[PDB]
């Protein structure tokens, strides 16, 4: 493999969710890539530390289709497998119209609602998280 | 613009756990750490004490390690504000 | 040998190398990174320094060459290679270019194919798209999964009724209507058929643990411990 | 309980 030139972190990574006991992390479109690292760091922090002020994390992923972000499904799978304190609750919202579904979206739909799970995990992805189809109800969820 | 930036930040309000009148005119203040207060070594904060009726903010280096539960400051008696702070924190209650 | 691969007017051509296995043909980048592998089972050619090999099921493979002699040598070798296990035309460069269906046109055809399939599960272009068979690689890519994945292999082998290595519209429609409108007993039967690799009517403990790991050694065995036929699995 | 139900 060729060698890379790396310019260090420019993020200036506010971690304000640690300031709150309960936090809701909302990701949309391409603005969901950092949440993989965020969730992995959160689950590691809650695994190594006991009295973490952040008692519960809600990760609301909102996307049209999971194309180019299928790796995020595996990352969420490993995060929920390593979530030994039920810190992270993941909710995926596929907002694609039913007529414009691709093969992956239809497979997700049928495995979520037209096919029984095995260990409460969908046969397609393997996530204990529930995947929804439509606009996420932010107001009723917050209520 | 600098005044507006300063106003943008929200100043937390905390209580002092312990006050020590260390010799050579030094005041050691241990006070409650804010819930979301995360800092690195060598960083400094600003403090104000309304007991002097001044609302004046002065910078002081955090002498406490980030792994601790409370924040500590070692304030030297340099002038009016520091001397008044030492005098007010000399007595309990 | 070296050649140039054309992927449409918009997409630039790239230098590739062609290898001829006894039954398979490999188009592999000069870095030795495999790009395409095609299998011949008992194809047409178009000549122009342009050689258009028309794949009946997948997108056509067209090659450009520095000289006509190199193309002639390649076609002479390929005729013997394919005859070991055949029609040729003489067309112009523009005619050969327009007679090929590239990757982008295949993607559009698959898009309308999936559109009609999902519309049915819940006209010239429609008929042309519906008369196409999806390869395993295309099926995996449309699923968003790797070609060598347990779910894609299980579903592709289970859905391939004739087992020709390609998935047609009819099989996909039947399996999708089974998934959507099938009875719970029928859904359990479909899951049982997809779970067993050998398909001998029973699930082995090792095979059941393999299916569990597919869903994702001692831990899996302990989980399985707490054969199993159709009724037992249900 | 959480009211997670898309529109
Ligand atoms: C980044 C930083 C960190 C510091 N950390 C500490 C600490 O951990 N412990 C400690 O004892 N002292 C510290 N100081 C010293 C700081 O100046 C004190 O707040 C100061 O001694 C208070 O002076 P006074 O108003 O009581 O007396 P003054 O009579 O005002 O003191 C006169 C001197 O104090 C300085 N000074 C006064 N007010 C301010 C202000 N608002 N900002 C900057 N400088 C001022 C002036 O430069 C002057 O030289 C720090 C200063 C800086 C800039
Ligand atoms: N932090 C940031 O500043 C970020 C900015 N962006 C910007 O957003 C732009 C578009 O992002 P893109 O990559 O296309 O993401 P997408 O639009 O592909 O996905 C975003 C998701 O949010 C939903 N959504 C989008 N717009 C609205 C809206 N107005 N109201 C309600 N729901 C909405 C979409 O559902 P549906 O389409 O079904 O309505 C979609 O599922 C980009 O130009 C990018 O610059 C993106 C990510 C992070
Ligand atoms: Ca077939
Ligand atoms: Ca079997």
């Amino acid at each position: 493999y060729p060698k890379l030139y790396l310019d260090g972190p420019f993020g200036e990574g506010h971690q304000e969710w640690h300031k709150f006991e309960v936090s809701v992390l909302v990701g949309g479109g391409i603005g969901v890539t950092p949440f993989a690292s965020i969730l992995k760091d959160l689950v590691f922090k809650s695994s190594v530390s006991c009295q973490v002020f952040c008692k519960k994390i809600y990760f609301i992923w909102v996307t049209r289709t999971q194309r180019q972000f299928e790796w995020l499904a595996d990352i969420i799978r490993e995060v929920e497998e390593n979530d030994h304190q039920d810190l992270v609750s993941v909710h995926i919202y596929i907002t694609q119209l039913a007529e414009k579904f691709d093969l992956r979206t239809t497979m997700l739909y049928i495995c979520e609602r037209h096919f029984q799970k095995v260990l409460n995990r969908s046969l397609f992805t393997g996530l204990r998280s529930i995947t929804h189809f439509g606009r996420p109800p932010f107001e009723p969820f917050f209520n | 613009g600098d005044k507006l930036v300063s106003l943008s930040r929200k100043k937390v309000e905390i209580s002092v756990v312990k006050a020590e009148l260390l010799p050579s005119g030094v005041t050691h203040l241990r006070f409650q750490r804010p819930q979301g207060f995360e800092y690195k070594s060598g960083q400094w904060v600003r403090i104000a004490c309304l007991a002097l009726g001044t609302t004046e903010y002065h910078p002081f280096t955090l002498t406490s390690a980030p792994h601790e539960d409370t924040l500590s400051l070692h304030i030297r008696a340099a002038g009016p504000w520091t001397t008044r702070l030492r005098e007010i924190y000399s007595a309990p209650t | 040998m070296e050649a140039l691969e054309w992927q449409g007017h918009k997409e630039p051509c790239r230098p590739v190398l062609v290898y001829l296995q006894p039954g398979q043909i490999r188009v592999v980048d000069g870095r030795l990174t495999v790009l395409r592998t095609i299998q011949l089972q008992p194809v047409n050619f178009v000549l122009s320094r342009t050689l258009l090999l028309k794949i009946p099921k997948e997108y056509d493979l067209v090659l450009l060459f520095n000289l006509e002699e190199e193309r002639q040598a390649l076609v002479e070798n390929l005729r013997g290679a394919l005859k070991e296990s055949i029609q040729e035309w003489e067309l112009r460069e523009q005619e050969l270019m327009r007679a090929a269906v590239t990757r982008e046109q295949r993607r559009h055809l698959l898009e309308t194919f999936f559109r009609h399939l999902f519309s049915q599960v819940l006209s010239q272009k429609v008929r042309e798209a519906l008369t196409c068979e999806l390869s395993r690689a295309e099926f995996a890519e449309s699923l968003g999964l790797k070609p060598q994945d347990m779910f894609v292999e299980s579903m592709f082998s289970l859905a391939d009724k004739d087992g020709n290595g390609y998935l047609s519209f009819r099989e996909f429609l039947d399996i999708l209507v089974v998934f959507m409108k099938g009875s719970p007993e029928e859904k359990s039967r479909l899951m049982f058929r997809m779970y067993d690799f050998d398909g001998n009517g029973l699930i082995s403990k090792d095979e059941f643990i393999r299916m569990l790991r597919s869903f994702i050694k001692a831990q899996l065995a302990e989980v399985v411990e707490s054969e199993l036929t159709w009724e037992d699995f249900h | 309980l959480l009211f997670t139900e898309a529109h």
